[PDB]
């Protein structure tokens, strides 16, 4: 079962978000800098 | 009733392109020595550039089942959907196969796709998947179908990479479908016999002189001229021809009487070409028309012309025999007939003229595939080291 996700996966790689999409994604580390500054901010954090 | 592609069967692998709103046809291509990544030759272009298939010709080696193929990997077939294929460069002789190592160009996780020496691994391996729903696995091979392939080692579709600003075949999950073109069929060629890609030398008269550029001098413009010439330049390097047809499929078929093709120089790269002057010039592939680089053989002096022919998908009549025949070139636009100038080693200048002389035979012989493959590389490496040269200077 996890050789089968894997490949599906792959196949789609829209699945990894947008960072990992492979089309000048930044990365998972400045994805997840990018999400702790989207948390200071109130504006993106909340629907307001 | 309709053909099937087999093992033993040459075959060029061809790709669309849409780009900019028009549609481009591509191949793939990839020289043995210097570089082992892999380019697109373009086909479309074939009556204003000629393309080189020289170096787009594959041989489809082995058809394997999955299961044998891991079987063997732990240790004259049709062609069946489904089954892994292994591809050998006729040029090189060496094997299709996923570099692992990219160029890290916009893709995250590309390998390129190269050529490589040895058979042993799966990253040689391909699987050939059909594409049209009409197409289910198992089905027979179809001569013209579009196929998407999967690396065995990385499980990587090789597509074309569009985004890029030049054209790259690449391994990814990204999916290009393919189009199969079969170039010959060596088991049913016929010795002694043209073909079309075959190196060749033009021998005329019974003093077999040859028709040659100048010697090695080092100067392009007078090395463009071609004249004829006799002694050991029969069995030196210059005096070497190539024939390519005008047509891209099938391009391996039997040539002809009366068959436009195109003949190339192997050593300078250059295509034989007449120009406004009616006189003889080797011009550039960049600059090589269909219209002046357009010569054909025909049986016999008299001008009567025996109409078109239909062409045919398949080797043909095996109409040209080597040495036997004796042939006469004609210009296939100005009619003309080339003929050596006789204005008195010998170096006697090649002129057209629509009457010319009454010997004006051409006899064929063909080249050894030694030979062909060291004309080839000589062409490939004092390009490289000319390069290096200018680069240098500058």
């Amino acid at each position: 079962n996890a050789n089968v996700v894997v490949r599906l996966l792959i196949r789609r790689p829209e699945c990894f978000g947008p960072a990992l999409r492979g089309e000048g994604g930044n990365g998972l580390l400045a994805a997840m800098e990018e999400a702790i500054k989207i948390a200071e901010d109130p504006s993106r954090d909340g629907p307001s | 009733e309709i053909q099937f592609l087999r093992t033993d069967d040459e075959v060029v692998l061809q790709c669309t392109a849409t780009i900019h709103k028009e549609q481009q046809k591509l191949c793939l291509a990839a020289e043995g020595f210097g570089n082992r990544l892999c380019f697109l030759e373009s086909t479309s272009n074939s009556k204003n550039v000629p393309p080189d298939l020289s170096i787009c010709t594959f041989v489809l080696e082995q058809s394997l089942s999955v299961r044998a193929l891991q079987e063997m990997l732990a240790n004259h077939r049709t062609l069946l959907y489904g089954h892994a294929i292994l591809l050998r460069h006729s040029y090189s002789g060496m094997y299709l196969c996923c570099l692992s190592t990219s160029r890290s160009s916009t893709d995250k996780l590309a390998f390129d796709v190269g050529l490589q020496e040895d058979t042993t691994g799966e990253a040689c391996w391909w699987t050939i998947h059909p594409a049209s729903k009409q197409r289910s696995e198992g089905e027979k091979v179809r001569v013209g179908d579009d196929l998407i392939l999967v690396s065995v080692s990385s499980e990587r579709y090789l597509h074309l990479s569009y985004g890029n600003g030049s054209l790259h075949v690449d391994a990814a999950f990204q999916q290009t479908l393919w189009s199969v073109a079969p170039i010959s069929s060596g088991s049913e060629a016929a010795q002694g016999y043209l073909i079309g890609g075959d190196v060749l030398r033009l021998l005329h008269g019974h003093m077999d002189e040859c028709l040659t550029v100048p010697s090695g001098e080092h100067g392009e413009e007078q090395r463009r001229t071609v004249h004829y010439e006799g002694g050991a330049v029969s069995v030196h390097a210059r005096s070497l021809w190539r024939l390519e047809t005008l047509r891209v499929a099938w391009s391996g078929s039997h040539i002809r009487w009366g068959q436009p093709f195109r003949l190339r120089h192997v050593t300078t790269g250059k295509y034989l070409s007449l120009m406004e002057d009616k006189n003889l010039l080797l011009m550039d592939k960049e600059k090589a028309d269909v219209k002046s680089t357009a010569f054909t053989f025909r049986s016999s002096k008299e001008k009567l012309d025996v109409g078109v022919r239909k062409e045919v998908d398949g080797m043909g009549t095996s109409e040209i025999k080597y040495g036997d025949s004796v042939c006469y070139i004609q210009h296939v636009d100005t009619g003309l007939w080339l003929t050596y100038q006789s204005v008195d080693s010998i170096q006697r200048k090649a002129i057209m003229h629509h009457e010319g002389h009454m010997d004006d035979g051409i006899s064929l012989s063909r080249s050894q595939h030694e030979e062909s493959r060291t004309a080839r590389v000589i062409w490939s490496t004092v390009f490289l080291f000319n390069r290096f040269i200018r680069g240098l200077d500058a």
